[PDB]
């Protein structure tokens, strides 16, 4: 079946370890090879989102708060539509941060650490989960000052893995080292065959 | 403009020397056919003397100040165009397979396509000539501190100003906003991501600079090695299409200040809202529509490489393909002063491409002045206006005509020689007489 973990196990392995080649040949072999790994990664990231799908969707349905639905979308690749709900619900603040999804930079890290410090010092302090997001963007959510390790307790080890894999340390890392970094911040359960 | 007839003559002498020298070089191949060093020196002189006179603060030195500022620009305009005729670029012969970086495609397209290099060049002229006010008088390290103190805000957060109907301000906070938000917007039209990143951090207004940086793309060697030759680290947001359309939707939200929406409108690639746009000059307004053109071409190619997406369009952008003529008309309704002032009109017609035709009507009146059958026109009541139009025409026709026919150019000179007798200069005349 295509709902089964058996389907998932054979399918995943070709993407991971074997190249997923291009229809052409690049000008330089470090463009050859770089793009080859990035290709594997691209496909993976969307696939994970489809599997985790129904789960996230369920929670979106059961949440009748605009803001909360907006967060739930970002654990997919529903970036598009996350923005769409935010405008409609009269929330500017959520749209601005959503436009930045799909990229990470030294600049973006800088935003994340400073905005948090100014807020929890000059302010009276931002909410628990907003300060958790700052930790995901600075590049250590689980070892971050607000820890997301509690989020295992609501969302599967594969979703947790998803977070670091799409946003944190994407182009400061190769596809190999990137999954490893997540393990050093939070190990996946051992009883998973596919994990 | 004029100080006194004494100040008017001297402008003629600087210009005349530059023109003769250039003419000799162009007709020898033992000398640089197209020289760029002299016009630059002439440029650097007009420019510096402009600024010194303004800063002195006397009324007589400002009026004269305008005339120097115009002069230095004419030299610059001529420079970019002759760089093109004396060397077209055709760089960035990078890949074109449909799977590579947004940035590898962006460089490759811009340099190959002669049409996009010509739009880029024009924009380089416009950007410079956009005005930036003086430095802000505030660098707050807690924003909204007075409402923080009462605790109606959870923090220094902008959640509340993006949720609030009327936009949560205090009297003190409006006084902070106006100086600050006006400088960041002006700064944005004139760029510099590095400068922006450094300031925003101190003024607890960190987010806006990052929005300005999102235009950027990969410049990482790790990703591709053709974009290893421009930075060693990637930059910006690699979902550009999504960022434009969402920011645009955000721009239209109310319970923002006019500035908040205006800032976002520019960052999303729309013309700013009318309240705010009226304090900016003609040049920058025009410039924004040239942005729309340039990026639409880039994204069409991005679409064939199956990168850019149609789903990322959130609230559509307002398309721009307005002419120079429509642009004069919009600017003129907000302030008729840069689009009903004659010099800025001469500049426009270069762009729209009707300068010989517009010159011709003027040229008929002018020949009469020579014949001494006119002496009550507004170009003989403006000595400076005759001087500008003639010199404009000569410079572009040194190699051969680039926007003004020879006939007209000669005819402007004939009248200008007629005037130069009247101002008591007869040494500049034998220079101009050769081009007839």
């Amino acid at each position: 079946e295509k709902t089964s973990s058996d389907y998932n196990l054979w399918k995943l392995s070709s993407i991971l370890f074997d190249p997923v080649s291009y229809p052409y040949k690049t000008d330089n072999d470090q463009v050859k090879m770089a793009l080859l790994k990035k290709e594997r990664h691209c496909r993976l990231t969307s696939w994970i989102v489809s599997q985790i799908g129904p789960e996230i969707e369920e929670k979106i349905r059961n949440s009748s708060n605009e803001i909360e639905q907006i967060f739930l979308y970002l654990l997919l690749n529903d970036v598009v539509r996350a923005s769409k709900l935010a405008i409609e619900s009269k929330n500017g603040h959520l749209s601005v941060l959503i436009s930045y999804l799909g990229s990470n930079d030294p600049r973006i890290r800088d935003l994340a650490e400073l905005q948090l410090q100014k807020w929890s010092t000059g302010g009276c302090s931002i909410d628990k989960n907003i300060s958790k997001i700052y930790k995901l963007l600075s590049g250590s959510p689980f070892e971050g000052l607000f820890s997301l390790k509690e989020l295992e307790s609501e969302f599967s080890w594969l979703c947790l893995l998803n977070l670091t894999l799409c946003y944190g340390q994407i182009d400061e890392y190769s596809l190999e080292s990137l999954v490893q970094s997540h393990l050093d911040k939070f190990s996946l359960p051992y009883d998973d065959p596919i994990g | 403009m004029e100080l006194s007839p004494t100040y008017q003559t001297e402008r003629f002498t600087k210009f005349s020397d530059t023109l003769k020298e250039f003419k000799i070089e162009q007709n020898n191949e033992q000398n640089p056919i197209d020289p760029f060093n002299i016009i630059r020196e002439f440029r650097s002189a007009a420019g510096q003397l402009a600024l010194d006179l303004a800063n002195s603060g006397d009324e007589s030195n400002v009026i004269s100040s305008k005339d120097w500022e115009l002069e230095a620009r004419f030299w610059h305009l001529v420079e970019l165009l002759l760089v093109f005729r004396n060397a077209d670029l055709d760089l960035d012969e990078m890949e074109l397979h449909p799977y590579n970086s947004r940035g590898l495609f962006e460089k490759k397209l811009m340099q190959d396509n002669k049409q996009l290099y010509q739009i880029w060049i024009v924009m380089v002229w416009l950007k410079e000539n956009t005005y930036v006010m003086e430095r802000p008088k505030n660098v707050p390290t807690s924003k909204w501190l007075n409402s923080i103190t009462s605790g109606g805000l959870k923090s220094c957060d902008l959640d509340f100003p993006l949720r609030e109907n009327t936009n949560v301000l205090d009297v003190k906070d409006k006084e902070e906003d106006h100086i600050f938000f006006k400088y960041i917007y002006e700064l944005i039209l004139a760029g510099a991501i590095d400068e922006a990143l450094e300031e925003a951090k101190l003024s607890d207004n960190i987010s806006i600079c990052m929005i300005l940086c999102g235009i950027q793309e990969y410049l990482n060697p790790v990703i591709d090695t053709q974009i290893a030759n421009e930075f060693n680290t990637q930059q910006g947001i690699k979902k550009h299409s999504l960022w434009r359309r969402t920011v645009y939707s955000l721009s239209q939200q109310a319970g923002l200040d006019p500035y908040e929406r205006a800032i976002y409108s520019y960052l999303s690639g729309a013309i700013p809202n009318q309240e705010v746009l009226q304090y900016s000059d003609w040049e920058s307004d025009l410039h924004i529509h040239l942005n729309q053109i340039l990026q639409t071409e880039i994204e069409n190619y991005l679409l064939e490489n199956n990168q850019v997406g149609t789903d990322e369009l959130i609230l559509p952008l307002p398309s721009h393909a307005l002419t120079v003529q429509e642009v004069l008309n919009r600017v003129a309704s907000r302030h008729p002063s840069e689009s009903e002032h004659p010099i800025r009109v001469l500049m426009a017609s270069v762009i729209l491409d009707s300068l010989p035709s517009v010159i011709h009507s003027s040229v008929e009146m002018l020949l009469d002045v020579v014949k001494g059958t006119e002496a009550s026109n507004d170009i003989i009541d403006k000595p400076y206006l005759l001087r500008i139009v003639t010199h404009l025409a000569i410079c572009l026709d040194i190699i051969n005509p680039g926007s003004v026919e020879e006939v007209d150019k000669s005819k402007l000179i004939t009248t200008y020689i007629s005037l130069l007798k009247l101002q008591g200069l007869y040494e500049n005349i034998p220079i101009y007489a050769t081009f007839l």
